[PDB]
């Protein structure tokens, strides 16, 4: 009910950022929605006396049009303001969206100029519709660091009550972890849902993934020549891996096609390889402090590969994509669920979001990806042109 | 009197931890001091400025050339920081479109007061003998750097009720006019210019020019629209300024006009080919074309053409032979590429720009195959896309020129390749062997081992047959290879393509090197 004052960082100007083109149906919607806010109190129109701007954009979640507004650069140039590890170990997760509540605290009038966006018009034939934020705005950082009070006061008394669940905040979104079924779960979400009102994933089911090795009865030329190349590329990764026996079948010059029988020195070395990689990685830590950079690779026919690390060679996670809705027929969509999926599991593990690099041009990504983002939050990304070999070896 | 409406100023600020301008007063002759103090006495009678004493320490220096002319640069410099033209194209038609360029723009909206002690000025006087004459702004000066925004954010606070009003006109505002349309009758539309007129005059708003209008170096008529006619300077001696506004013209011109080609003129601000492409430029702008406006009702459509060399171009309409807009797209400065690629970023650019425009993308017809698009994007490892699109046959065609197996292949002779060289020498060997017995190595001057290696793989494409298995150690060339470029600016690189085009079926593989694989020898180039 009281602003609690907010600063920038030690000699950070507010963000000025370009509003990217809309198309027509978006400009509406956000339009009509900002019309709405207008009416609210939510948001006031203001002069030429702001230079400051945000981008802003349009999606859905519902038919309902959502407001979406890019505070990456206000996030990063806003002052810095306990993540439970047993969020990760908990048998289901389900996400819920309490961001209404944001609009019910008041913001500091200083800190309002920095919230400034602009609702741009087709073909520069008019000025574009500039905006501030007077209430607590989704998307910013420091929503949830200044609500978080507010919100453990409102779930205190559903914390008292079972404490088999955990419950973490992130952004506009609140993450609630147990171990009931689905049935109870979901009856469970209604009335956490309701004692909200009066005032799907499943965590369990990921792992690490494992190296594995083929299992045949008889190995062509191209097989091992593959193998050890696998196996070479697995000795960045692990320790006692060697090769020399295997690489010693392919002495001489042979067509690829050919079978080789493997020897007793191969087949050891193969055994040995494969005991070896049944272990984890040695000595794999997570540090708060450094950046999470999670890899995407496109494996085809629906099948993305993915690596969530900090150091080369030290994975934190490894995962498979392979989920189709409707996105059968296009490449792009299908990365944008696929990197808001992995961003998901990184805020669950770590409380963070990381920084992905992914296998598309720079332009068509920017062109695209506001078509099919349905999150409240954004990651940050940069782009890969040059294909990595290690592709088939995440297969 | 009708007392005028108002209009509440904008509070002002200077950057922080600066300070108000000061600077000296020129010296002015006799004539110039009598011009800017007649011009200030009509001026402080309008009402645009006042009259200030000693305690205004802040000095803004002026000339006379009359006209005063105030130079605010210092000001602009200290003072705060504030918040693209329409295109023709995107324009809709209208039955009456009307003109309206408010006259004193600046000089008729207020200044915020406590920001009106910085844009004091002087007036020297008569041979120095007597203190000069102190004078402050209370309107937007003209040159300061906050009077533009200001104005046109008054304006449109002014203008939006009369705009909600009237639904059944479009109002459009650049800067300094504003350009109202409608399709109504004649005289109702006169009548409503009228109107908005008698409602601008009521905040204190002056307003007084028919088709074609010059507008922004276009030509806007009632039922189409063009560019003011191009100028291309005629000289036998062209500099690098010449070649940047000739460059200019050219891009300028290439909205409208069809086929423009910029490459050779834009390569020389790093010929005969040079000479013909500014020959075919004149000859192209020897009959001029006109663009038509946008009607919402109807589909939108853009069509590319592959021009070669980099260069693609791209028409723009919804009824065939009647062009919206042009233009043209350069590929990307890179060492390897093919058309697709360049086709991928032509579209995409494209669509950026028709939602500028039009707030929609277009339907696009493409010179190429959707078996060749759908192989592409399925074997491409980059995720890549385009928009609703159709095949429209106008050779060339873009294609895909090889492919390479994802298996190996039977009964294909297996070449293992590898290349080496010595680095100070610039000394290397490149060769192969092959599982029928089949041998080569060559010896090479001036090399590296990149190109040790792509000779290998090449001298592998060079005597097999239509089927191969190909055998290499190099992360590079295989890199090179999966990029699938169907040109490069290196020959070699040009030559295995030329070789892989002629081939049936090519199977790559890769090994570690100095694993001692068999077949693999890195011995025979090491010496
Ligand atoms: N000088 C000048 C200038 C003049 C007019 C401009 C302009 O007319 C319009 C303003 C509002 C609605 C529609 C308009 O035009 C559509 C196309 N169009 C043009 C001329 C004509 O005679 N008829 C017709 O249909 C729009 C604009 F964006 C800039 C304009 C600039
Ligand atoms: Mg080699």
């Amino acid at each position: 009910i009281e602003t609690v004052p907010v600063k920038l960082k030690p000699g950070m100007d507010g963000p000025k950022v370009k509003q990217w083109p809309l198309t027509e149906e978006k400009i509406k919607a956000l339009v009509e929605i900002c019309t709405e806010m207008e009416k609210e109190g939510k948001i006031s129109k203001i002069g030429p006396e702001n230079p400051y701007n945000t981008p802003v954009f349009a999606i859905k979640k519902s038919t309902k049009w959502r407001k979406l507004v890019d505070f990456r650069e206000l996030n990063k140039r806003t002052q810095d303001f306990p993540h439970p590890a047993g969020l990760k170990k908990k048998k289901s997760v389900t996400v819920l969206d309490v961001g209404d509540a944001y609009f019910s605290v008041p913001l500091d009038e200083d800190f309002r100029k920095y919230t400034a966006f602009t609702i741009p018009s087709i073909n520069n034939e008019t000025p574009g519709i500039r905006y501030q934020y007077n209430v607590l705005p989704q998307g910013w950082k420091g929503s949830p660091a200044i609500f978080q009070s507010s919100m453990t006061k409102i779930l205190e008394p559903f914390k008292k009550q079972n404490p088999d669940i955990v419950i973490y905040q992130y952004m506009d979104d609140l993450y609630v972890g147990s171990d009931l079924e689905i049935g109870q779960h979901r009856t469970k979400i209604e009335e956490l849902r309701q004692h909200l009102l009066r005032w799907e994933l499943h965590p369990d089911k990921w792992t690490v993934q494992p190296i594995v090795l083929p299992e045949k009865d008889s190995w062509t030329v191209n097989d091992i020549q593959k193998l050890v190349g696998k196996l070479n590329w697995a000795s960045q990764i692990y320790p006692g891996i060697k090769v020399r026996q295997l690489s010693k079948l392919l002495r001489g010059t042979k067509a690829l096609t050919e079978v080789i029988p493997l020897t007793e020195e191969a087949e050891l070395e193969l055994a040995e390889n494969r005991e070896i990689l049944k272990e984890p990685v040695h000595g794999v830590y997570y540090d708060p402090s450094k950046d999470l950079i999670a890899e995407i690779q496109k494996q085809g026919q629906g099948q993305w590969t993915y690596q969530i690390y900090q150091e080369p060679f030290k994975n934190l996670k490894t995962g498979k994509y392979a989920r189709m809705r409707g996105a059968h027929t296009n490449d792009v969509k299908q990365l944008t669920e696929a990197v808001q999926k992995i961003t998901t599991e990184s805020i669950v593990i770590w409380g963070k979001t990381p920084k992905f690099k992914l296998p598309i041009q720079k332009e068509t990504w920017e062109t695209w990806w506001t078509e099919y983002w349905q999150a409240t939050w954004i990651p940050e990304w940069e782009f890969v042109n040059t294909p990595p070999l290690v592709k088939l070896w995440y297969q | 009197m009708v007392p005028i409406s108002p209009i509440e100023t904008v509070p002002v600020k200077l950057k922080p931890g600066m300070d108000g301008p000061k600077v000296k007063q020129w010296p002015l002759t006799e004539e110039k001091i009598k011009a800017l103090v007649e011009i200030c006495t009509e001026m402080e009678k309008e009402g645009k400025i006042s009259k200030i004493g000693p305690e205004n320490p802040y000095n803004t220096p002026v000339f006379a050339i009359w006209r005063k002319l105030v130079d605010f640069r210092e000001l602009n410099k200290r003072t705060q920081d504030f918040w693209g033209i329409p295109h023709p194209a995107g324009l809709k038609k209208n039955k009456s479109v009307t003109v309206l360029d408010v006259g004193d723009a600046y000089f008729s909206v207020p200044l915020d007061e406590d920001f009106r002690k910085y844009t004091a000025f002087t007036i020297p006087s008569i041979n120095n003998e007597t203190p000069g004459i102190r004078y402050q702004y209370n309107v937007l000066p003209q040159g300061w750097k906050g009077s533009p925004a200001i104005f046109q954010s008054s304006m449109t606070k002014i203008l939006e009720p009369f705009a909600a009003q009237n639904p059944d006109i479009v109002i459009c505002q650049y800067m300094d006019d504003l350009y109202v349309g409608s399709d109504l009758e004649i005289g109702q539309h006169r009548t409503k210019i009228e109107e908005l007129r008698q409602h601008l005059l009521r905040w204190g708003l002056t307003t007084p020019k028919e088709p074609p209008f010059l507008w922004m170096g276009y030509e806007l008529h009632p039922d189409k629209w063009t560019v003011q006619p191009i100028v291309l300077p005629e000289k036998d001696s062209w500099t690098v300024n010449d070649i940047q506004k000739l460059v200019g013209k050219l891009n300028w011109a290439s909205q409208i006009y069809p086929g423009i080609k910029v490459r050779q003129l834009s390569k020389l601000l790093r010929t005969e080919e040079a000479e013909l492409e500014l020959a075919e430029n004149r000859e192209i702008l020897k009959e001029p074309v006109h663009g038509v406006y946008y009607d919402p009702s109807k589909d939108l459509i853009a069509e590319i053409q592959k021009q070669g060399q980099g260069q693609w171009t791209y028409q723009i309409y919804q009824e065939p032979f009647k062009n919206l807009k042009t233009g043209k797209y350069a590929r990307m400065r890179g060492a390897h590429t093919n058309d697709v690629k360049q086709l991928t970023e032509a579209v995409q650019k494209i669509t950026t720009e028709s939602i500028v425009i039009w707030g929609k993308t277009p339907k696009f017809k493409l010179p190429i195959q959707k078996e060749t698009w759908e192989t592409w994007w399925t074997e491409y490892w980059q995720a890549t896309w385009i928009p609703e699109w159709e095949f429209v046959n106008t050779p060339p065609l873009v294609k895909l020129w090889y492919q390479l197996e994802k298996e190996p292949i039977v009964g294909a002779e297996t070449f293992y390749v590898d290349g080496a060289a010595n680095r100070e020498t610039k000394l290397g060997k490149a060769g192969y062997v092959t599982n029928k017995g089949r041998q080569k190595v060559v010896p090479l001057t001036n090399t590296t081992n990149q190109k040790t290696e792509l000779q290998a793989i090449y001298l592998a494409l060079q005597d097999s047959g239509l089927e191969v298995n190909i055998v290499t150690d190099s992360q590079y060339a295989l890199g090179i290879i999966q990029a699938q470029p169907d040109k490069s600016e290196s020959e070699l690189v040009n030559q295995i393509i030329e070789q892989l085009i002629k081939k049936e079926k090519v199977y790559l593989a890769w090994v570690p090197a100095h694993k001692g694989i068999g077949g693999n020898e890195q011995v025979d180039k090491l010496v």
